[PDB]
RNA sequence: AAUGGGUAAUUAUAGCGAGCUAGAAAGC
RNA sequence: ACGGAAACGCUUUCUAGCUCGCUAUAAUUACCCA
């Protein structure tokens, strides 16, 4: 009973595979390599990946990969799958093409039996809210919530929300109301909000018991290291993990 | 000096610029200054900031200048708060509450000072 | 059906009782200590949370099998009385405890009394250099009566357990005369009596006239 | 129940003035009868404005007059014959011993500090006086907490180091909080006349003589009860005030043999049930720990009025007979030597 | 007179402005007043300042009236006090008791000269 | 040697400053 | 003779449940000043 009744809503994108088609190439030697060959065995390779090997990364994992090919996917699911099968797409594709052609994928949540032109209209406003961050970027449940790939799995999904899972699997003090102010002060963050938060975690700190209490001494140092660490990569990614950690722990 | 955006700095090196237990090293670097030396103020700004967002500015001058009185006596009771006073400057501040905002501000202040106390040790 | 009793009672003090009061704009040498006060009259009153609070930790003392390390761990015979946090169905309580006021401005003022409040000088003695360093906390004064209100529940989920918790209830009206009512405690500040029990159901169909043989006795 | 209550009642053998630290100043009364009035001044005061000589009640205060008779406000309410007494206040008795070689100066005593009183205006002693009076008993007759009540490296021989006895929450612990059950409630409300204001009267140190002192407080009249309830919660506290019967007369015998000796028993009362001293003129010692402040509490007094040489000068008072509880002639008692006896409930 | 906004200075640069010890020449400049002559001034008017709140002021102006010849009596008794009731017109502000506000400004009033006289010596 | 007078000190100290539960569901 | 006419982002829902302003604390100390 973990877990939130949602469905999540990928829309990928390449990014310029017109560029990467139509120049792609022919940025490399002095046009020794912009020839006609290449081109079609690029496109039959994304041809293979967006129209055959989908069917791989979304094997084990629950969704519906409603259309995909060419330069897009739009894949519906639950959520956790959903967020998993983007990480594997991803984490298989720049193994696929090398780090080149990184994809820009806009996931939005939505509730139960909300329809679907209302739900892919917001997630491909999130896909290109996504596309014009930079060459690429991820949009996680909001246009504010914008990320590269290279920042989101390596820091949120792979560091901050495992030391996250854990500190509140291995302790029972620290329920939900916590994450809920911790959410809030990553959140408003003013100047003011870092001596507040300076304030919970002390106070915090002399307040849980003293067998697992280095536990919180050694997360409140981990975790005034991004909450005040001046450049607003390492912030919102902690706001983001705590928002998967709660909807992974929705009762 | 306090405007909207410095006060915190302020606050921060106005309680690491304070001095602590030098002599009888039992958990050093803590300060002088007791924690109940400092809540007992802040309980004056706290029932401002909090009966400012009710009330006018010009119903609240009555207390404003109460503040400066307290903030002298308790100045005068320990040498620390005095220390205190003369970090954190205090009293030169509360010529500098001139409407709601600028008060309530230095009420952000006074809570910066006290977070800030209870961060370190 | 759905019932809903009232019981009735005045707390009158025996050198009454200091509750921290809410202001800190104080003094200098008056009041620098508070009692809590109702504060269109400024009339000290006994808030209902001081009474469910000492309550608690007074029927824990007798009725608690296990100990508690906690609050939400008490022994179900509390806990349908002053709710869980915990439990499924005893999120809720039953009880409420409304403020007691302070009724007797009338005969109080027969009484010489100047204000309804007093000064107490309490300092502490320096155990070594016999120095003082004193303190002015203010109570209220020694007999007062207050209106303690007290409003209990009766559902389709209550069959017996109406008068089940009644001797549990009555235990702490008479273990608060064992203990202080919140305060300091071991300078009086807590004696009380409970006087003119009237019981009534203010709410639905139950019987008032075999209700009223264990409450006073 | 873990309640486990006591009695404790309390004879007055000495005079006996707690508290509440206002007064009546020199101009603040009136002695025209053998009773002291004590009215309430601002009534006073607002009432012989009607009769209009108030400006001279200006010059009345200020006045530096000698032959102090016309300067205690008798003068002001017969030299111009406002003598109504309806002022509210509580009206005293007189102590007849009141002051020395004074002939008619029954009236030119100058400051009374009040005695404790609720907002009734009758006398009682609050549990808050027993419980200090117990507790430097209780320091003292129990070696493991008589070591280190010192300096703490902290100051200039500063204060106890408060530690000695369990104190607070203590986070992580069981509750310990020792003297919580001990719950000295207060006394009951007693009789108006009961107060004598007695003269602190210094007897000297190496100096055969009987300075008295400026200062008459309010203090209890001699040879009353008084009611106390203790209860306890505790095995430790329980045991404690068990063992008070043992600990009080303990207190008492190492206390005359550090102070009480050297000095003539004349004077020094007698105990003929449970000993002990209650608050405001008793000596520091009765308040401290004896053994302890040789040289810790007289470092202070530094200053116009030190403590002759180490340790305090005897303070005695003035108060009419009944019964003796004096052992001597011209009345000198003791200012706070109160007895008890102690019976569970 | 003295408002909601100047008191606490109305009783700063009155404080500086008394006399201190010329003579005497130990630890110089110290006041010829001592604090427990000014805790004997400012106990009259701290059981009023809570008075005033329960009560009201009509049933209360007898006792401001005679604590005008209290601080009378109080300055009639040394040479310190004589000289703070003039030199800190207090004597001035127990002229202007017009309501319970201006009765509790005036308490605050006193305060804020207990504090100051304690900041300095 | 009398008599006139109180004088000086501390004015609250040390803490706790919020803890968990729910963080939108269910239909149109 | 307007991709237009007709179209309420709407119905239900206690910011709630639990929580002592508490713990230690004699208004006291000293003996004087012309």
């Amino acid at each position: 009973g973990l877990g939130i009744k949602r469905l999540a809503v990928v829309r990928l994108d390449v990014d310029d595979l017109g560029a990467a088609f139509m120049a792609g190439f022919s940025q490399q030697g002095n046009g020794q390599y912009s020839t006609l060959s290449r081109s079609a065995t690029f496109s039959r390779s994304m041809s293979l990946f967006f129209k055959v090997y989908i069917n791989q990364f979304a094997s084990d994992k629950k969704l519906s990969i409603i259309y995909a090919g060419g330069d897009d996917v739009f894949a519906i699911g639950s959520w956790q799958d959903i967020i998993a099968f983007t990480v594997e797409l991803r984490e298989n594709f720049i193994k696929w093409t090398n780090g080149k052609l990184t994809l820009s994928a806009g996931i939005g949540l939505f509730a139960d039996k909300t329809p679907i032109s209302l739900m892919a209209h917001q997630t491909g406003e999130l896909e290109e809210a996504a596309k014009g961050n930079e060459k690429d970027s991820i949009s996680l449940f909001s246009s504010d919530y914008t990320f590269k790939f290279d920042r989101f799995i390596t820091n949120v999904y792979d560091d901050k929300l495992e030391q996250i899972r854990y500190f509140f699997n291995h302790q029972d003090e620290r329920g939900k109301n916590f994450i809920y102010k911790l959410i809030e002060l990553l959140r408003n963050h003013d100047r003011m909000n870092m001596a507040r938060l300076a304030y919970y975690l002390t106070r915090l700190e002399e307040l849980t018991r003293e067998t697992d209490r280095d536990k919180f001494k050694t997360f409140k140092n981990l975790f005034y290291s991004w909450y005040t660490n001046k450049n607003d990569k390492d912030r919102k990614e902690a706001e983001l993990a705590l928002l998967l950690y709660i909807y992974e722990i929705r009762k | 000096i306090l405007t909207d955006e410095n006060y915190v700095d302020i606050a921060e090196k106005a309680i690491l610029k304070l001095e602590r237990n030098t002599r009888n090293r039992k958990n050093p670097d803590a300060f002088f200054l007791t924690t109940s030396k400092l809540r007992n103020l802040l309980s004056l700004t706290s029932t401002l900031f909090d009966e400012s967002k009710v009330k006018e500015y010009d119903a609240l001058l009555d207390r404003i200048a109460y503040l400066r009185v307290q903030f002298v006596y308790q100045a005068g009771r320990e040498i620390a708060v005095k220390d205190l006073i003369e970090k954190a400057q205090i009293l030169e501040a509360l010529k500098e509450i001139k409407d709601r905002e600028t008060l309530q501000r230095f009420c952000r202040y006074m809570e910066a000072l006290v977070a800030y106390f209870k961060f370190y040790g | 059906t759905f019932a809903k009793i009232k019981f009735s009672a005045q707390i009158r003090l025996e050198t009454g009782l200091h509750i921290g009061g809410s202001d800190a704009f104080a003094a200098i040498g008056a009041i620098n200590s508070p009692v809590i006060k109702d504060p269109i009259t400024n009339l000290p009153i006994i808030p209902g949370s001081s009474l469910k609070g000492k309550m608690r930790t007074l029927l824990a003392k007798v009725y608690n099998e296990k100990v508690a390390e906690k609050p939400s761990d008490d022994s179900d015979i509390l806990s349908r009385l002053f709710g869980n946090s915990k439990d499924k169905r005893f999120k809720m309580g039953r009880l409420i405890f409304r403020d007691a006021f302070l009724s007797n401005a009338d005969e109080l003022d027969s009484l010489g009394v100047r204000s309804y409040t007093e000064v107490k000088f309490e300092n502490t003695i320096d155990r070594i250099t016999a120095e003082a360093n004193p303190r002015q906390i203010e109570r209220a004064i020694r007999n007062s009566t207050f209106d303690f209100e007290l409003i209990y529940e009766i559902t389709d989920e209550n069959e017996n357990q109406v008068e089940e918790d009644f001797k549990v209830i009555r235990d702490g009206l008479k273990l608060l005369e064992l203990d202080y009512l919140g305060g300091s405690g071991s300078r009086g500040y807590g004696k009380v009596a409970f006087e003119n029990l009237k019981a009534t159901t203010v709410f639905g169909n139950y019987d008032v006239k075999t209700l009223n043989e264990l409450l006073t006795a | 129940n873990d309640y486990r209550t006591f009695k404790l009642s309390l004879l007055t053998l000495a005079p006996i003035h707690i508290g509440n630290g206002e007064k009546y100043t020199s101009r603040e009364f009136i002695y025209e009868n053998k009773k002291f009035y004590f009215p309430d001044m601002g009534k006073f005061y607002n009432k012989m404005v009607e009769k209009r000589l108030a400006e001279k009640f200006e010059a009345f205060l200020i006045q530096t007059r000698p032959n102090a008779r016309n300067n205690r406000l008798i003068s002001f309410l017969n030299d111009n014959r406002i003598a109504e007494r309806s002022f509210g206040g509580y009206s005293i008795s007189e102590t007849g011993l009141e002051s020395d070689k004074n002939p008619n100066s029954a009236g030119a005593i100058n400051e009374v500090n009040k005695f404790i009183r609720d907002a009734f205006g009758n006398p009682y002693i609050p549990g808050s006086s027993l419980k200090g009076a117990i507790r430097t008993i209780l320091m003292n007759t129990t070696p493991k907490w008589n070591n280190e009540n010192a300096v703490n490296d902290f100051g200039r021989f500063p204060k106890e180091n408060k530690n000695l006895i369990p104190w607070g929450p203590k986070k992580g612990k069981e509750y310990d909080d020792l003297f919580n059950a001990i719950r000295v409630s207060d006394s009951k409300p007693f009789d108006n006349k009961s107060l004598i204001l007695v003269q602190k009267w210094d007897y000297s140190a190496k100096t055969n003589k009987a300075k008295p002192l400026p200062l008459y407080r309010e203090s209890i009249s001699p040879l009353t009860k008084i009611e106390f309830e203790i209860t306890t919660t505790t095995d430790e506290a329980g045991r404690l005030i068990e063992e008070l019967g043992k600990r009080a007369q303990a207190f008492y015998k190492d206390y005359k043999a550090f102070f009480l000796s050297e000095f003539p028993d004349d004077k020094i009362q007698a105990n003929l049930q449970y000993p002990i001293y209650l608050g405001a003129g008793s000596g520091a010692w009765t308040k401290t720990l004896f053994k302890q402040a040789d040289g810790i509490l007289q470092r202070r007094y530094s200053r116009m009025k030190t403590k002759m040489v180490k340790k305090g000068v005897l303070k005695l008072t003035k108060a009419p007979l009944k019964t003796s509880l004096v052992k001597n002639h011209e009345s000198f008692y003791e200012m706070g030597k109160a007895n008890f006896m102690i019976k569970e409930i």
